[PDB]
C-alpha cells in the first residue's frame, strides 16, 4: 500500500479461519487489537499502514475482539431459505426450474433430516447445493422431467461416504415416487465423477479407504489410458518438507493448466495451499477460469483447464478424526475398500482361492526327519492377509468380458491360480506332490510353472517378456522378488549382452544410493532421454541390510511412474523391473507383496542363468544322483 | 455307479458333486436342465445339494424370514425344476435329506402363506409387485402346488394394482401442484398427505376396493370431482403455460389455512377456464401479438418443447391434432424471428454509429418503423419476410459479438489511433509480453488482446468509412467464421477493453525497476554466493540467521536472507510456465541448490548445538 494514492487503492488483509486461532495457546489474535487501530506494533501511526480487514471463519469468535468491527453471523438456513437457495441456483433456466420445482421442498426437508440424524458434522450445505446443481443439469440435459434413476444418482453421489446414514432412505421417505430398486455401485458413481460427459462443474473426489487399497483399485479399473499424476508424500530421506510442498503445488499447478488428473495421498500437508481451488470458485478472463493457488503468503490465480479432476485418497478413520469439517464438505465422499468392487461371486473366488493356497502350502511328508508346517506366506512370496482379493481383482481385469457365465467364472479362478503360482518358490512346487491337491493337479501346476511361466532367470524372463504384445500399454511395471544376489554391474553388462536384439542397454538403479528424490529423478530422466525403442529400467532394493531401503520403494515406484507418464514419447516402450532381494531366514515370509494396481508380481529365485545345472528341476527330479554320472 | 455306504470313492464323488453344485450355485448357472439321472439315490443327492447350496444364506444358514424365501422361489430357475421333479414322481422326495426336506417344507409353507393371501386380497402389495414382475415362474409353481382359476385372478389383481398406482400418481401431482404454492398459500390435504406418506408394505384389502363396480381406495377423495381435478392436473403439470396460469391465479388470491374442496373453485376452475380460453383463442388464431409476447416469452429459441407443450394442451380437450399445432409453432417462431431482427437491427445501427462507418444502408428502415408500431392480430410483415432475408441467420447468439463492438468505443478509438493495421499487432504483442506480469492472469492478457483483435480484424481494421449493406454482411460472415473456432471472443474483447490502461502504457512504459523471479533466479544461479557463518553477534543459531545469499551486481551487492529466498521460491513455483525448458532448468537449479544449502545449514546447526568447537568458527 505504500507509495500509492490511498483514495484509489487499498490493501485488505483477509484472515481465513480466525475461529481456529481463537483459544490457541500461542494467542495470535491478541495481536489483532492494536493492528486494527493503526496497523503497527510499537510504531507511530502513519498513512499506508491502516489496511482493510476481512476475517472469515466457520468456528465462532468472541465479540470482545469484534467490538472493533462489524460482525455478521448466521446459524443455519431454514427450510424456506433452502428452497430460496435452490431456486437461486435453478434461476438460469425457467423451464427446467418449474419442471423440478416440485423437488425443492422434499430435498430441503430430507437434508434437514440428514443434518439432524448425523452425529459428527459431516454432510453440509454444499452437498445440498450440489444435489440441486446435479438435478438441474440432468433435467436440462434430458428435457423429459426427472427419472428416478437421476434422482437416486444425484442423492447418492452427493450424500455418501458416511456409513451410519442411509441417504436414499431419508430422501425417498419424503417423496415416494423415486424408489429406484436396482442397485447403484460406488464404481459407477466414482466413474461418473472422474469422467464426465459434455458453471456446471462437480466437486472433486474424496475416496475413503480401508488400508490404502483404493489406489490399487483405481489403477486396475478406472484409469483408462491416461494415468493420473500421483502427488504424494515422498519418503526419501534427507528431503526437506518445505521444498516438497513447493514442488507438489508446482505439479498441481501444471496439471491444472494442462487438464490431467491428480491423486492426492497427502491432503493434510497441501490443504492450506489448495483450499481455494477445492472451493470451485473461479474468476474468468476470456473464457478461461482462474483459481487461487497459494504458497506461504503468495496467492496467485492459476489457469484451470476445463477437464481437470482431482481425487483425494484417504483413510476413513483419518477423515473421521482428522480432516476439518469445512474440508469434508467440499469433496464428494465415496467409500472404496475391496468389498465394494468385488461382486459376490468374486468373493466366493477369494474364499476358494484361500483354501486352494492353504492346500498348496500344507504338505504331508515326514519321510525326512524334520518338523515344519508351511504357511502359504512361506510358499507364495508376498502373500499376506488380503492378498487374494488383490489376485482375483487382477484376474477379473485380465478377463474383460465380465458377465457371469460359468465359462467366465472358471477362467477367473484359473487366472487367479496362475497369478498365485507366479510367486511360488520352486521348492514348494517340488513339495507340491505331497500336498492335498493331488498328484495330478500337482503335476499340472509344475507344468505351468516350468513351461508356461518363466522363473528360470531374470534374463529368461526378460526375453519372454519383451517379446510379448502388451496391448494399450506404453509402460509395463513388474515387481520381482529374488533370493539370489542383486545385479552388480558386471551382471548388467552380461544382461545387456543377451538383450542386444530386444532391449536398449538396461539401466540398473540401486535404491540405497539415493538420498533425495531429485537425484533419483536425475537418473530416471537420464534413462528416459536416451534414444532407443524398448528401453529397460531395473530398480533394486535389498531388504536384509542395514539400509532402510524398504520404505523408499513406494516413493521410487510413484516417482518412476510419474516421470514415465510425463516424459515418455510415443515411439518407445518402457519396461520397469523393481527387483527386491529377500532371504529364507525370515524376510521372505514377513514380506507383504501382491501390490496390485499396475504392478505384476513375479518371484524369480535365482536371477542369474546357470551354466552348471539344467533349468528344469523336474528333469533332475526323475533321475537319481548316480544317473547324473552316466557316460555316453 | 455306487457301492453303498462303505465305498469311499463314491463318497469322494458325492462330495465332489456337492462342490460342483455349490460352484454352479455361486455362479448363477442352471444345474438341473435335462438331467436323466434315473438312479434315484444320486439324483436325490443332487436335489439335496441344489436346495442346501442355492438357499439364500445371509449371516446364518436358515432363513426365518418369509419374503426372501419367496423372492428365492420366484427368481431362481432351479426351484421350478426342483418342485417338478419332486412332485411328478413321489419316489424322489423320500431320500433327499432331513435338512433338505426341512428347507423344502419351509419353501412350500412360504409359497402357501404368500400365495394363500392371493385368492383373498390380503397380499402385501410389494409381494404383488413381485409376482407380477415374475409371472411365468409363479404360474408354474402355482400349477405344481395346485396339481399337488388363477390367471383371471392375476388380471383382476393387476388391474386393481394399476388403479392404485394411478390414484397415487394423481394424488402425487395434486400434492406437488399445491406444493409449488407453499409460500403463497397453504392447503390442508384432509388426511390424504398422511396416507400418501405411508410405505407400500400395506395389505391390498386396506385399499378398500369394494362395491355395492367402483374402486374406492385409501386415498379417499372428498369427491370424484377432486379426482378428475387431480387427473387433469396430472395431465397438465408438464405444461409450462399451465404452470404460468396456475402461478398467476394463485397470486390473484391475495396465514391462509385453506381447505381442499374450495381450492377447486377458488384456484383450479378459473385457472382452467383461462387456460381453455387461451386454447380456444389459439384454435382459430384470433389471439393478439400482445398476448403472444406476454405469454410465450420463455419459449424463444426452443420449439420442440413448444411442440410438446401444445400437444399437452391438445390432450386437454380430447380431439385430433393434425393441422393446429405446426402452423402456430411456425407463426410464433416467425414472430420471434421478426423481433430478433428488430433487436439485431437496433444493435447493428448502434455498431455503425459507434464504429464510425456512416455509409448508407437504406434497408432496415421499415423494420425499425415497425418497432414503434403496435398491431393486434394473429395473421402473418410479409414484406418483412424479404427484410428477414437480409437478417436470416445472424442469431440470438453472435449478437453479443456485434454488441461488444457497440459498447467498446474507447477500445476501437485506441485501436484506430495506436495500431492502424494488422501488422503492428505482432510487435505490440511482443512488446506487451515484456510489460505484462509473470503470473497466469497477467500473461494471458496479451493472448486475450491478440485473439480479440484478430477475431475482430474483419471490422475494426478494414472497414471503409462508406459502405453499403452488401460488403458489411459479407465481412460479418467472415467475422462469424472467425467466431466459430473461439466462442469466447466477446469475452476476450471486453476483457482487453477493460485493460486499456495497461494497453496504453505498453509503449509509454519506462524502464521498470522490478526483478522478475525468473531473472532473479538466473542472477542467483549465475553470480550468487551462499554464505554460512554462525553470526558473531549476540544472535541465535536459527537457520534464518546462519545462511545468507550475496548477489553482486556500481559495485554494490544485495543480501538475501533465508525467508527472502523462500519467498522467491514460492513466487517461482507459482509463476506462469513460459513453455520453455531453459526457464525450467533455471528454476530447478535454484530449487536444488537452495535445498542442498538448507540441508547444510541444518547439519551445521546440529553440530553447533551438539557442541563441537570445530565447526564453531567454520564458514
Amino acid at each position: 500500500q505504500q507509495g500509492k494514492d490511498l483514495g484509489q487503492y487499498v490493501s485488505v488483509v483477509v484472515l481465513d479461519e480466525v475461529g481456529l486461532a481463537e483459544d490457541s495457546p500461542k494467542m495470535p489474535l491478541k495481536t489483532l487489537h492494536p493492528l486494527l487501530e493503526d496497523g503497527c506494533i510499537e510504531d507511530d501511526p502513519a498513512p499506508y499502514k491502516k489496511v482493510g480487514f476481512v476475517g472469515i471463519s466457520n468456528w465462532a469468535l468472541d465479540p470482545a475482539k469484534m467490538n472493533r468491527g462489524i460482525f455478521v453471523s448466521r446459524g443455519s438456513p431454514n427450510e424456506k431459505e433452502l428452497i430460496e437457495s435452490a431456486e437461486g441456483i435453478c434461476s438460469s433456466d425457467r423451464l427446467v426450474q418449474d419442471k423440478i420445482r416440485g423437488y425443492f421442498a422434499p430435498f430441503a426437508k430430507a437434508y434437514e433430516t440428514v443434518c439432524q440424524k448425523q452425529d459428527k458434522e459431516f454432510f453440509g450445505l454444499r452437498d445440498y447445493y450440489s444435489l440441486i446443481k446435479m438435478v438441474f443439469a440432468k433435467a436440462k440435459a434430458s428435457k423429459r422431467g426427472l427419472s428416478p434413476q437421476d434422482i437416486t444418482h444425484a442423492v447418492l453421489r452427493n450424500f455418501s461416504g458416511k456409513d451410519n446414514i442411509q441417504a436414499l432412505s431419508i430422501f425417498t421417505a419424503s417423496l415416494p415416487e423415486a424408489r429406484y430398486k436396482e442397485e447403484v455401485s460406488t464404481v459407477e458413481l466414482i466413474k461418473q465423477n472422474i469422467y464426465p460427459g459434455p458453471g456446471a462443474e462437480s466437486r472433486y473426489l474424496l475416496v475413503l479407504t480401508r488400508n490404502y487399497v483404493a489406489l490399487q483399485i483405481l489403477q486396475q479399473t478406472f484409469f483408462e489410458g491416461q494415468q493420473p499424476e500421483i502427488i504424494f508424500g515422498s519418503s526419501f530421506p534427507q528431503d526437506q518438507e518445505y521444498t516438497q510442498i513447493c514442488r507438489n503445488i508446482n505439479r498441481v499447478k501444471i496439471c491444472m493448466e494442462t487438464g490431467k488428473m491428480v491423486v492426492l495421498l497427502n491432503l493434510q500437508n497441501l490443504y492450506e495451499s489448495l483450499y481455494d481451488a477445492l472451493n470451485q470458485y473461479y474468476v474468468y478472463l476470456g473464457g478461461q477460469k482462474y483459481v487461487d493457488l497459494g504458497l506461504g503468503t503468495h496467492r496467485v490465480k492459476c489457469r484451470v483447464h476445463t477437464a481437470f479432476r482431482l481425487i483425494v485418497i484417504e483413510e476413513k478413520d483419518v477423515v473421521y478424526k482428522q480432516f476439518p469439517v469445512p474440508l469434508i464438505n467440499r469433496l464428494e465422499k465415496h467409500y472404496l475398500d475391496m468389498n465394494t468392487v468385488l461382486q459376490p461371486w468374486q468373493k466366493s473366488i477369494v474364499q476358494e482361492l484361500q483354501q486352494w493356497a492353504h492346500e498348496f502350502a500344507d504338505v504331508k511328508a515326514d519321510q525326512f526327519i524334520a518338523r515344519h508346517k508351511y504357511s502359504p506366506a512361506d510358499v507364495f512370496i508376498g502373500y499376506h492377509s488380503d492378498a487374494c482379493a488383490s489376485v482375483v481383482l487382477q484376474a477379473v481385469e485380465r478377463q474383460g468380458c465380465r458377465d457371469l457365465t460359468e465359462e467366465l467364472y472358471r477362467k477367473v479362478s484359473e487366472e487367479a491360480r496362475s497369478i498365485l503360482l507366479d510367486c511360488a518358490t520352486p521348492d514348494a512346487v517340488v513339495r507340491l506332490s505331497g500336498s492335498s491337491l493331488g498328484s495330478f493337479t500337482a503335476k499340472q501346476l509344475s507344468q505351468e510353472y516350468y513351461y508356461a511361466q518363466q522363473h528360470n532367470s531374470f534374463v529368461d524372463f526378460l526375453q519372454a517378456h519383451l517379446r510379448m504384445t502388451h496391448h494399450e500399454c506404453r509402460a509395463v511395471f513388474t515387481e520381482i522378488t529374488t533370493f539370489s544376489r542383486l545385479l552388480t554391474g558386471n551382471d548388467c553388462d552380461v544382461l545387456a549382452s543377451e538383450l542386444r536384439g530386444l532391449a536398449s542397454k538396461p539401466v540398473v538403479l540401486s535404491l540405497q544410493q539415493y538420498d533425495t528424490e531429485y537425484s533419483f529423478l536425475k537418473d530416471v530422466r537420464s534413462w528416459l532421454t536416451n534414444p532407443g525403442k524398448r528401453k529397460v529400467l531395473v530398480i533394486q532394493a535389498d531388504f536384509d541390510d542395514g539400509t532402510r531401503s524398504a520404505q523408499l520403494v513406494a516413493s521410487a515406484k510413484y516417482t518412476a511412474i510419474n516421470e514415465i507418464n510425463k516424459t515418455q514419447g510415443t515411439k518407445d516402450f518402457v519396461f520397469v523391473y523393481f527387483v527386491t532381494k529377500l532371504s529364507r531366514m525370515g524376510s521372505g515370509t514377513s514380506y507383504v507383496g501382491f501390490h496390485g494396481g499396475l504392478w505384476r508380481s513375479v518371484h524369480i529365485d535365482d536371477l542369474r542363468r546357470s551354466t552348471i545345472m539344467a533349468s528344469d528341476v523336474t528333469k533332475l527330479q526323475n533321475v537319481t544322483i548316480s544317473q547324473l554320472f552316466k557316460p555316453e | 455307479r455306487d457301492g453303498g455306504l462303505h465305498d469311499s470313492v463314491s463318497r469322494s464323488f458325492e462330495k465332489c458333486v456337492i462342490e460342483a453344485v455349490s460352484s454352479a450355485c455361486q455362479s448363477q448357472t442352471s444345474v438341473l436342465e435335462g438331467l436323466s439321472c434315473q438312479d434315484l439315490q444320486k439324483f436325490g443327492t443332487l436335489l439335496s445339494a441344489v436346495i442346501t447350496k442355492s438357499w439364500p444364506v445371509h449371516n446364518g444358514e436358515p432363513v426365518f424370514d418369509v419374503d426372501e424365501i419367496f423372492k428365492y422361489l420366484l427368481k431362481w430357475p432351479d426351484v421350478r425344476q426342483l418342485f417338478e421333479l419332486c412332485g411328478t414322481n413321489e419316489k424322489i422326495i423320500d431320500n433327499i435329506t432331513e435338512e433338505g426336506r426341512q428347507l423344502m417344507a419351509t419353501a412350500e409353507s412360504v409359497f402357501q402363506k404368500v400365495a394363500g393371501e392371493l385368492e383373498n386380497g390380503t397380499i402385501v402389495v410389494g409381494q404383488l409387485e413381485l409376482i407380477l414382475e415374475h409371472q411365468s415362474q409363479f404360474l408354474d409353481i402355482w400349477n405344481l402346488n395346485r396339481r399337488r382359476d388363477v390367471r383371471s385372478l392375476l388380471k383382476r389383481r393387476r388391474d386393481d394394482l394399476l388403479f392404485l398406482k394411478q390414484e397415487k400418481r394423481y394424488v402425487e401431482s395434486l400434492l406437488r401442484q399445491l406444493g409449488r404454492v407453499k409460500h403463497l398459500v397453504q392447503v390442508d390435504f384432509g388426511n390424504i398427505e398422511i396416507i400418501h406418506s405411508q410405505d407400500l408394505s400395506n395389505k391390498k384389502l386396506n385399499e378398500a376396493v369394494i362395491k355395492l363396480s367402483y374402486k374406492r381406495e385409501t386415498h379417499y377423495c372428498l369427491s370424484p370431482d377432486i379426482r378428475e381435478m387431480a387427473s387433469k392436473l396430472d395431465s397438465l403439470k408438464d405444461s409450462h403455460i399451465f404452470q404460468d396460469f396456475w402461478q398467476e391465479t394463485a397470486e390473484s388470491l391475495n396465514e391462509l389455512k385453506v381447505s381442499l374442496p374450495e381450492v377447486l373453485e377458488y384456484l383450479y376452475n378459473p385457472c382452467y377456464d383461462n387456460f381453455y380460453t387461451l386454447y380456444e383463442n389459439l384454435k382459430s388464431g384470433k389471439i393478439t401479438f400482445a398476448e403472444v409476447d406476454a405469454i410465450f416469452k420463455d419459449f424463444v429459441d426452443k420449439y420442440d418443447e413448444l411442440k410438446n407443450d401444445l400437444k399437452f394442451m391438445c390432450t386437454m380437450n380430447p380431439q385430433d391434432q393434425k393441422g393446429w399445432i405446426s402452423e402456430r409453432v411456425g407463426q410464433i417462431k416467425e414472430y420471434h424471428t421478426l423481433h430478433q431482427a428488430v433487436s439485431s437491427a437496433k444493435v447493428i445501427l448502434q455498431v455503425r454509429r459507434a464504429l464510425g462507418v456512416t455509409g448508407d444502408f437504406s434497408v432496415l428502415n421499415p423494420l425499425l418503423n415497425f418497432a414503434d408500431s403496435f398491431e393486434d392480430f394473429g395473421n402473418e410483415s410479409p414484406q418483412f419476410i424479404k427484410a428477414k432475408q437480409l437478417l436470416q441467420d445472424i442469431s440470438e447468439p453472435r449478437q453479443r459479438c456485434l454488441e461488444e463492438l457497440a459498447r467498446q468505443t474507447e477500445l476501437v478509438a485506441w485501436l484506430h489511433k495506436a495500431l492502424e493495421d494488422i501488422n503492428e499487432l505482432k510487435v505490440f504483442v511482443d512488446l506487451a509480453s515484456i510489460s505484462a506480469g509473470e503470473n497466469d492472469i497477467d500473461v494471458d492478457r496479451v493472448a486475450c488482446f491478440h485473439d480479440a483483435v484478430q477475431g475482430y480484424a474483419s471490422l475494426l481494421y478494414k472497414m471503409d468509412e462508406r459502405t453499403n449493406f452488401s460488403d458489411f454482411m459479407n465481412h460479418l460472415q467472415e467475422l462469424w467464421r472467425a467466431l466459430d473456432n473461439d466462442q469466447h471472443l466477446p469475452d476476450k474483447l471486453k476483457d482487453s477493453a477493460r485493460n486499456l490502461e495497461w494497453l496504453k502504457t505498453v509503449k509509454e512504459s519506462h524502464g521498470s525497476v522490478e526483478l522478475s523471479s525468473l531473472s532473479l533466479a538466473t542472477a542467483i544461479n549465475s553470480r550468487g554466493v551462499y554464505v554460512i557463518e554462525a553470526p558473531k553477534d549476540g544472535q541465535k543459531i536459527s537457520p534464518d540467521t546462519v545462511l545468507r545469499l550475496l548477489l553482486p551486481d556500481p559495485e554494490a551487492l544485495r543480501t538475501y536472507s533465508t525467508e527472502e529466498l523462500k519467498e522467491l521460491l514460492n513466487k517461482l513455483m507459482l509463476m506462469s510456465g513460459k513453455k520453455d525448458h531453459n526457464s525450467n532448468t533455471e528454476v530447478e537449479k535454484f530449487s536444488e541448490v537452495f535445498s542442498n544449502m538448507q540441508r547444510l545449514v541444518h547439519v551445521f546447526i546440529k553440530l553447533h548445538c551438539a557442541g563441537n568447537m570445530l565447526f564453531r568458527t567454520w564458514t
